[PDB]
RNA sequence: UAUAUAGGCGUCUGGGGGGAACGCGGGGAAGUGAAACAUCUCAGUACCCGUAGGAAGAGAAAACAAAAUGUGAUUCCGUG
RNA sequence: CUGCUGUGAAUCUGCCGGGACCACCCGGUAAGCCUGAAUACUUCCCAGUGACCGAUAGCGGAUUAGUACCGUGAGGGAAU
RNA sequence: AGCGAAAGCGAGUCUGAAUAGGGCGUAUCCACACAAGAGUGUGUGGUGUAGUGGUGUGUUCUGGACCCGAAGCGGAGUGA
RNA sequence: CUGUGGGUAGGGGUGAAAGGCCAAUCAAACUCCGUGAUAGCUGGUUCUCCCCGAAAUGCAUUUAGGUGCAGCGUCGCAUG
RNA sequence: AAGUCCAAGAGUGCGGCAGUGAGACGGCGGGGGAUAAGCUCCGUGCGUCGAGAGGGAAACAGCCCAGAUCGCCGGCUAAG
RNA sequence: AAAACACAGGUCCGUGCGAAGUCGCAAGACGAUGUAUACGGACUGACGCCUGCCCAAGGUAGCGA
RNA sequence: UGCACUACGAGUAAAGAUGCUCGUUACGCGCGGCAGGACGAAAAGACCCCGGGACCUUCACUACAACUUGGUAUUGGUGC
RNA sequence: UCUGAUCGUAUUGGGCCUCUAACCUCGGACCGUAUAUCCGGUUCAGGGACAGUGCCUGGUGGGUAGUUUAACUGGGGCGGUUGCCUCCUAAAAUGUAACGGAGGCGCCCAAAGGUUCCCUCAACCUGGACGGCAAUCAGGUGUUGAGUGUAAGUGCACAAGGGAGCUUGACUGCGAGACGGACAUGUCGAGCAGGGACGAAAGUCGGGACUAGUGAUCCGGCACCUCUGAGUGGAAGGGG
């Protein structure tokens, strides 16, 4: 009486990294996503497989635009 | 095998460069691209093998 | 007696200036094609062993 | 059988067996370890055979070494 | 450096070694012998020693001890 | 005195076409500059870095290794 | 059928064949030796007080009742 | 931002030493089952036992109250 | 303790004779002081019963009890 | 053979209670009998599983004995 | 010796027939010998360079020996799994078991990659020879229901979907800083230099819209290198 079920995949550890008002290093992961959850907004590039990444120092910021929800780094203001 | 792993090697420096999966049903004859020759540090024609 | 070495740590892992264990990293010996240059790049080198693993490296180094 | 020898006869001198360890030569395991196992290790140990000596064995370069104007049989210790 | 089986050299412009091999250099001079001292061990004997045991210990054995006794035998083996 | 597979160089070396970035090392600290605030760095100065040999203790290594315990393996001998 | 005297000895014997018998044991006898065999298995592990105080999870495993690493304890050190 | 701050005897890092890696049950959310099992497999800064006495539940590890430094022939009280 | 082993009987195979075979590293030993009417191995296990037209090439030829 | 001035019912409990709870019954001590309990004694379950072993089978692996095939030494002469 | 048939003589192997002196005979007769079925010796008779034995070598070989013959598992066997990818379970961060529910992978593409530029489907309605329900064409409606090489999911109409031009970045030397994490693995990466592609430039290009298409170490193969080279120069081997 064999089961034909019984596979599954690893833990591929998706989901934000950096969630809103956290500052950032550039270079660090934002979000790990498969596809276009999110989208890139200003200081946020694309990576290989659909990642978001910092491109300079600053603060993260969830929004929206045109019907997409986007992730910016603010510029943090030297005190 | 129907796709192997083929050496492209420079033509002037006979180096050989690159490796890459080919197909022998697609194209059955040696392929000739333009690849990057560290040794002759510019753009040389690159040939199978 | 004399404490024994043990030779196939010995022959795989060194010792810096100041006392760090480094080692190379593995999968990068033969099936290079398909590897891109950028995963090849990241396993070529020499990092230190994680915490977990130096005592037990430490002692098999030392005998 | 012919030379001759084997063999036979006599007489003289020696060996024979034992002994705890140690010496030299020669055969030579397996349990075990490897988390199994066969190479391998155990280990040339156990055991055995031959054979002595108060000790034995090795010993007087068909040697090491590396350009040093080198050391100068063997043995056994300590490092390496 | 060596044991067995084949094959198989020259005597100094000879021959071997210098970690495949080749040339130059360097060191020796095979296929013949003997050789003490430094060194390993205690059957036995003599004189001592012990931050060793002290009769269920220390030898199996302080007393019949390899005895009684067990086993066909090798062999095991006490107590006082 | 470290870096490098090594030759090799050396307060630096490896990589590489490149003081272009890194890797490891230049014990540490504090002051001054010159920089951008990519996380801080780059040069000046000042204090001068500390290992090693006895022995205690805990783990660990090679030996049986905290103690007892098999069935079974091998060598030599004893038994109709 | 039986007496006396003999022979066959262990990976060997003997078997009108049962894996039967070979000194009260035999799907490889006995004794001594290698030997304090090995056992991821079971049992045992001896006086006191004070302080702290767990886990029964994840991954990997010729792996699942074992083990390595991490997690969770304690102790020293550094920051606070 | 405050808050306990003569402490949670906290956190992080690195070192010596570990044990653990057979969990049970109760409340919730669920899978398997027959939406049975004192069943089985999961999550739960959920609890207790594990490793926890005392009081209640007749008796009754896992339920309710409550965390045992010792003495007192005092009071107050929890669950009941 | 038997239906099992054995057994006299049968059929194959090896052996031409310091045989074949077996013990033994070998010498050697048994077989055998024997010689294919014998020796060794192997199955079976007294005794009786088991069926015709084709069957220098006649044909489906499996009896068909 | 842990103990002892060792009842029964219904329960509870590692789920079959002389030993716990609540009730019932029973003067102390013996003798002869039965065999329903003490999960009675006996034998660290022979069944089942796990680990180790042994012996056996084979077109499992790897070796070897033995057999057999060729080169060469023993090993020679003359003819084609 | 260069381009080169045949030559004369001397050195040799194999096949075949023989011979005797090697060697062999448990065939005979004599001697040691008084006894001896031993043994050795002499001789005769047969074989005979075979056979046997030594070293080397290819086969057959449970005849014998040493061993192996996995784990999960609602006991064990039988059956069925064992790695990677996607979804649900999975309790709206990550993660999370079961012999729970569904499926895919062990590739493919020299263009289905890079870049520049342009376009918008499916379905439906109306009309048209074959031609129809569905082919190609015309008009309209048509914001995602078509498609996206391959599983499912996340996304894609800003198009990542559809066409075309040119190209090989399916680069070399790196890499601040991060994700995931027992460890070993695994993913992302702006930006710097060299030399290229596309484009007027700005710019994009370190393979495919993303996530599977893979296997540590050891050992060894193949090309290149300012490495090393057992006295020295080389070479052998080693090393990158």
């Amino acid at each position: 009486s064999s089961s034909r079920n019984g596979r599954d995949s690893a833990a591929q550890r998706l989901g934000v990294k950096r969630f809103g008002g956290q500052v950032v290093k550039a270079g660090e992961i934002l979000v790990r996503q498969r596809g276009t959850h999110f989208h890139p907004g200003v200081n946020v590039g694309r990576g290989g497989d659909d990642t978001l990444f910092a491109l300079a120092p600053g603060a993260v910021e969830f929004g929206a635009k045109r019907g997409r929800k986007t992730v910016n780094i603010v510029p943090v203001a030297r005190p | 095998d129907v796709r192997p792993k083929i050496t492209l090697a420079c033509e002037v420096c006979k180096h050989r460069n690159y490796i890459t999966k080919k197909n022998r049903r697609n194209d059955p004859d040696r392929l000739e691209i333009k690849k990057f020759c560290p040794n002759c540090g510019t753009h040389q024609p690159h040939k199978e093998s | 007696p004399k404490a024994k070495t043990h030779s196939g740590a010995s022959k795989r892992f060194r010792r810096t200036g100041t006392g760090k264990i480094v080692r190379q990293k593995a999968n990068r010996r033969h099936l290079l094609e398909h590897k891109p240059t950028k995963r090849t790049r990241r396993l070529d080198g020499r990092t230190t062993v994680s915490a977990a693993d130096n005592s037990r490296i430490n002692k098999l180094l030392n005998g």
